[PDB]
């Protein structure tokens, strides 16, 4: 999230997140109206 | 059996879904197992006779 | 002789009231 | 272990009586399924052993009982159960 340079749009980058507890509460950090929404999964309680 | 839900297990809706669409799923799944119940009911009764 | 199953769901079977060997 | 519990593996969430398990299956399999396409046996994730699942006791109560015009005593049947454990 903090990174400088993102790729663009044609050439995305991919990322593997694994072996590692995932902790969401400092997403909301993020620019205070930052679109935060979820397909399947409510973005609410991603943290169980 | 679904039924068209986003999964088969009770438990499973109401720990990955809020309330709002998980009384949605919840009734798919509810009212696709009571119709299921209902034919069995309706031929056990046929055979009955 | 010649004539012939855990359910935790709530399907139960209820034995007859007549024992087979009220019937013999 | 051994008494009906509300459990939650991973994020699985059930209720029912948690056993040790003689279930032997091969150590990459993790959970085991049933007739019905339930979860009935399970790995621990903090140790690697293997517990059976078990619905709680239940079962049907009916009441016997003569016309209330005449008298008021009941008797009670459990339907499908060894009252010694009940």
């Amino acid at each position: 999230f903090n990174a400088t340079r993102f790729a663009s749009v044609y050439a995305w980058n991919r990322k593997r997140i694994s072996n590692c507890v995932a902790d969401y509460s400092v997403l909301y950090n993020l620019a205070p109206f930052f679109t935060f929404k979820c397909y399947g999964v409510s973005p609410t309680k991603l943290n169980d | 059996s679904k039924f068209g839900a986003i999964s088969s297990v009770l438990n499973d809706i109401f720990s990955r879904l809020d309330p709002p669409e998980a009384e949605v799923q919840i009734d798919r799944l509810i009212t696709g197992r009571l119709q299921s119940l209902q034919t069995y009911v309706t031929q056990q009764l046929i055979r009955a006779a | 002789n010649k004539v012939t199953a855990q359910k935790f769901k709530g399907l139960t079977v209820l034995p007859p009231l007549l024992t087979d060997e009220m019937i013999a | 272990k051994n008494k009906c519990v509300n459990f939650n593996f991973n994020g699985l969430k059930g209720t029912g009586v948690l056993t040790e398990s003689n279930k032997k299956f091969l150590p990459f399999q993790q959970f085991g399924r049933d007739i019905a396409d339930t979860t009935d046996a399970v790995r621990d994730p903090q140790t690697l052993e293997i517990l059976d699942i078990t619905p709680c006791s239940f079962g049907g109560v009916s009441v016997i009982t003569p016309g209330t015009n005449t008298s008021n005593q009941v008797a009670v049947l459990y339907q499908g159960v060894n009252c010694t454990e009940v």
